[PDB]
């Protein structure tokens, strides 16, 4: 039953401070790194930056400069401050829980998100590249999608996770470890991949399983993501 | 026989629970001064949704903390607890690393060198069959390390209820470079972590530790050992213990019972700003070793 509540100030002009607020219940706010993660049109899947219980962050050097993240433990909140706003930061804004599990593989961290929050939609007006393929499929119920994450440099362990995002919602894990089926998922999604070649292979498609879908490495920090494979009918 | 690992045991982090790792309950360890606290009496009773897995993760970046851990045990209260069971029996001598998605049984000692394992904790036996586990981790840590305890009740029924498996994960990041003090040498380990060397057939140079406020010394007292006045009755050159003599220092290891490592450490306080110089010395069986402490020269 975990849940994420998430509110802030959603339009704002040019050059003003974006804030947002998350709120946790149903989880430790010890024990997990909450994240801030933002969809932009074009740009795509973002990661912010991460926070734990002790104040400490870890933000992602394009948005270092401006990116400011704070803790209320006490209330287990976690907020961001986005400073010096752009048309180009106009996007939708995910709280999300990131595992944030420890490993002795050096800048790497357990931490594929699960679950997402529902998202704000921020309005402005008055590194390890993963390159997935193809990036449209068109099939029919009961046929096989098989989709592949490429990676520019070794993904180190299997740290990699997929991602289902139906339309109009918040993404949720379907994949970590490359090829564990997290709680929940149907055994028609399985995972494969080490190094620099994973893929995601749905055996038997149904109406539903029609999303997008996205791979995460948490190897190497900042967290990336790929841009997307869409899952149409044919 | 307490520090006797089993080379084919191996376990998996969720056990026999069927819980995949994205749904583990993770939450850290009560942290209050240098001692970290993981207690499960309270997370492990027979609920309905359970099984469930309860990971405390015990991260340390920090010298000379104290490790907690409470288990509850079989009969502290009826029924709840009737099938539990903890892992590795011989803790905290013998802990789990993960090797390949499995969890096999390794020395904690050859894991960390200078950790403490005291025999005792509250004049209790230091083993889960009393319910509580303890060790102080050492001044320096060089490489990155990641052990594991489990107590798991999951196997506990109660009606329609089932208990969690508990996990502890502790997480040690290098800290240090060497300790200020002697080692009284006959490995590369006991040369590496102490600034000061002495060996037994010819030394020039005795013992001479120089703290500073805030300092963590340390000696490593020889194999042979008759007794030593080091730290509970020494002679000032300018209240005879260095506890005494400076409030509210702590030495780690008073009775030198600690097993593997013959080490005791002392802790300077950031407040302590006087001047102090004094004297212990150590036997052997067979000579005897002198040992020259300055405290803010």
């Amino acid at each position: 039953q975990v849940q994420l509540q998430q509110w802030g100030a959603g339009l704002l002009k040019p050059s003003e401070t974006l804030s947002l607020t998350c709120a946790v219940s149903g989880a430790s706010f010890s024990g997990y790194s909450w994240t801030w993660i933002r969809q932009s049109p074009g740009k795509g899947l973002e990661w912010i930056g991460e926070i734990d219980y002790r104040g400490s962050t870890n933000y992602n050097p394009s948005l270092k400069s401006r990116v400011t993240m704070s803790v209320d433990t006490p209330k287990n909140q976690f907020s961001l401050n986005l400073t010096s706003l752009t048309a180009a930061d106009t996007a939708i804004y995910y709280c999300a829980k990131g595992y944030g599990g420890v490993t002795l593989v050096r800048g790497a961290k357990i931490n594929w998100f699960d679950p997402w929050g529902q998202g704000t939609l921020v309005t402005v007006s008055s590194e390890i590249v993963l390159t997935q393929s193809p990036g449209t499929l068109s099939l029919s119920p009961g046929e096989r999608a098989t989709l592949s994450c490429r990676a520019s440099q070794s993904v180190t362990s299997r740290y990699l996770a997929w991602y289902q995002q139906k339309p109009g919602q918040a993404p949720r894990l379907l994949i970590f470890g490359a090829s564990s089926r997290a709680t929940g998922i149907p055994d028609r999604f399985s995972g494969s991949g080490s190094g620099t070649d994973f893929t995601l292979t749905i055996s038997r498609l149904e109406p539903e399983d029609f999303a997008v879908y996205f791979c995460q490495q948490y190897a190497k920090s900042p967290w990336t993501f790929g841009q997307g494979t869409k899952v149409e009918i044919k | 026989e307490l520090d006797k690992i089993d080379l084919s045991y191996e376990t998996t982090e969720s056990g026999d629970t069927a819980v995949s790792e994205d749904s583990y309950d993770k939450y850290a360890s009560n942290n209050t001064n240098k001692e970290y606290v993981c207690d499960f009496t309270d997370q492990l009773k027979p609920t309905e949704s359970g099984p469930k897995v309860k990971k405390c993760e015990v991260k340390v970046n920090e010298p000379l903390i104290k490790v907690k851990i409470i288990c509850p045990l079989k009969g502290s209260v009826e029924k709840l607890y009737d099938n539990i069971e903890y892992v590795p029996k011989k803790s905290p001598y013998v802990v789990l690393t993960k090797e390949e998605t499995k969890l096999k049984e390794k020395l904690l000692s050859k894991l960390i060198y200078g950790l403490l394992i005291s025999p005792t904790v509250n004049e209790k036996e230091n083993n889960f069959k009393e319910g509580v586990i303890e060790f102080t981790l050492p001044p320096v840590v060089h490489k990155a390390t990641v052990f594991y305890f489990i107590c798991d009740n999951s196997k506990t029924e109660d009606d329609n209820k089932k208990g969690n498996r508990g996990i502890v994960e502790v997480y040690v990041e290098p800290y240090g470079n060497k300790i200020n003090g002697c080692a009284f040498l006959d490995k590369i380990k006991m040369k590496t972590f102490f600034t000061q060397n002495i060996y037994k057939k010819n030394n020039i140079y005795p013992c001479y530790m120089k703290l500073y406020s805030g300092d963590i010394g340390g000696i490593l007292f020889p194999k042979n050992i008759k007794s030593t006045t080091c730290f509970e009755e020494m002679i000032p050159y300018n209240n005879k213990s260095l506890g005494n003599l400076v409030n509210n220092s702590v030495v780690y290891n008073k009775e030198m019972n600690a097993k593997y490592f013959n080490v005791q450490y002392v802790h300077i306080p950031t407040s302590y700003k006087d001047t102090l110089n004094l004297f212990c010395s150590i036997i052997l069986k067979e000579t005897s070793y002198l040992v020259y402490v300055s405290i803010n020269e």
